[PDB]
């Protein structure tokens, strides 16, 4: 959470009634005065008194810092890890299926090429035998 | 182009290739066409390992000379192989065959490359499983050592940041308690 | 052993990401914590000032 | 009906406007971000905003088992599921590596067979030319 | 649906400690956080 224009943590955050962007109060007032009551990033007019709603923070509950030891942070990290693992497993399964299909096609092509090579070797042996017979008979 | 395209592709290959042992294994094939194909594949693997040095391969590998083949002859051989090729099975049939292989043979058994289809002896499978377990234990020990070193380096880098964050959290909790006490005191003071 | 190796590889990847972005993450977290502490301190100071003003008027 | 990306029923499933494939919204968004807006299982571009239509149906009320009535039991079940998923991913990676090695060996054997077939064709052509020359020079009775 | 206005801003990056870099470490941290939350809820009920 930070200001849309200032870029830092606002002590008095305000939200636009049309865009919902959180920003600093003084920065929003300066931007409205400079751009004639125009919200930053929007071409629609923004009222300084009506379209800007201040943000009030209640300290009823105990403050939980946004560290890695938080329960919602741990749940979000576990969900992100599960999503990454699921995506990696899906990619690995697709790659394995493609590799298995390619291996089956390569095995079929290798069997066909082995049969063709055996036929070519038999033809070459027959041709060599015929050439040897012609050389022996051709005195 | 004289070198094999398998090494120039993205398919993994062994770093160390033994030409003599692979040729001796090729000479044991009963089928002459299969034996010639395996011997030429051993020669091509040796030439790929020598001409293209993979990472971790031994240096000084002697290149293997092979006869030059024209592109027209290779195209004619490919056309003859395609004309003599049988009907291509559907992808559903190949998927069913893969599912049957993964159901009959275990996923742990299929994940190891030493599980030969003709190895029916349980002692060889037990020895292969023991070797795979030892290799996995060594890899896990190396990865644990690397992770411990990285964690120690990160802890030495960010211990001050962690201590500052803990001090800030303690100060924020004390400030929240003081703010609650001050709000209660202010309400009581207004009522009084 | 395969589960332990997968956990170790995930730990190595997380340590690589930590070595990549830890300074930025720690700076952002420290800035957010300091801003929250400053807001809490400002609220407590405003409440104390209001209580002191009410006590002085009374 | 299960999502095509995770294999389970998605909480907010979305169907592709072209292929009609149901998938989880977060999983499809992650796949489009990682693969540069590429649909899963297809080479066609899938728009994450316009090509995906959400499905508005009744929520799948998963029945809570009586064993998962405590936090430690649910934590143990989640840990067992995570360990099983990690083992399945490791087994899938090992199977993919073994299939890649087998495919590389088969491709090397096929290239060797093609080279041997080309050499045998050249030798057969030379033998046929020699036989034709011998038949031309030889006086057949 | 009408009185609630969402706030659009940059996502808050939580600081990830180097110790919780593993899945078992994350699970142990989550279990410890759940136990601490349960103990805090019980203490809050007793204090109330």
């Amino acid at each position: 959470m930070l200001c849309a224009l200032s870029g830092e943590i606002p002590e008095e955050p305000v939200v636009s009634k049309k865009t919902g962007v959180l920003f600093e109060k003084r920065l929003i007032l300066k931007y409205l005065e400079e751009h004639n009551n125009i919200e930053p990033g929007t071409t629609e007019e923004l009222d300084p008194e009506t379209d800007l709603l201040p943000i009030k923070t209640s300290r009823v509950v105990r403050p939980r810092p946004p560290n890695f030891t938080s329960i919602p942070s741990l749940l979000k990290a576990f969900q992100d890890e599960w999503d990454a693992l699921v995506l990696e497993t899906y990619t690995t399964r697709e790659q394995l299926a493609r590799v298995r299909e390619e291996l089956a096609t390569a095995l079929y092509q290798h069997d066909a090429a082995v049969r063709v090579i055996a036929r070519l070797t038999r033809e070459r042996d027959e041709a060599r035998e015929a050439l040897a017979r012609l050389t022996v008979t051709g005195a | 182009r004289r070198r094999t395209q398998v090494m120039q592709r993205e398919l993994p290959r062994t770093a160390v290739v033994d030409i003599d042992a692979l040729l001796r294994a090729a000479d044991e094939i009963e089928d002459p066409a299969r034996a010639l194909v395996a011997r030429e594949a051993a020669l091509l693997m040796a030439h790929d390992a020598a001409k293209y040095p993979l990472p971790g391969a031994p240096p000084g590998v002697k290149p293997v000379e092979i006869p030059r083949f024209s592109d027209d002859e290779l195209a004619e051989a490919r056309l003859q192989i395609l004309m003599e090729m049988k009907e291509k099975p559907a992808p559903e049939v190949v998927h069913a065959i893969w599912n049957r292989r993964e159901e009959n043979l275990n996923a742990l058994r299929l994940g190891l490359g030493y599980y030969d289809s003709d190895s029916e002896d349980g002692e060889d499978d037990v020895a292969n499983i023991r070797a795979t377990l030892e290799a996995a234990l060594d890899r896990l020990m190396a990865s644990a050592e690397k992770g411990n070193k990285l964690e120690k380096k990160l802890n030495l880098h960010l211990g001050g940041y962690k201590n500052r964050a803990e001090m800030l959290r303690k100060k924020l909790g004390e400030a929240h308690a003081a703010l609650e006490k001050a709000r209660n005191a202010l309400a009581g003071f207004q009522v009084l | 052993a395969y589960t332990a190796q997968a956990y170790l590889s995930a730990r190595r990847a997380h340590l690589a990401l930590l070595d990549t972005h830890g300074k930025n993450a720690w700076l952002i977290g420290n800035w957010h914590l300091e801003g929250e502490v400053k807001a809490v301190e400002k609220e407590l100071a405003e409440t104390k000032r209001e209580i002191d003003r009410v006590s002085l008027a009374r």
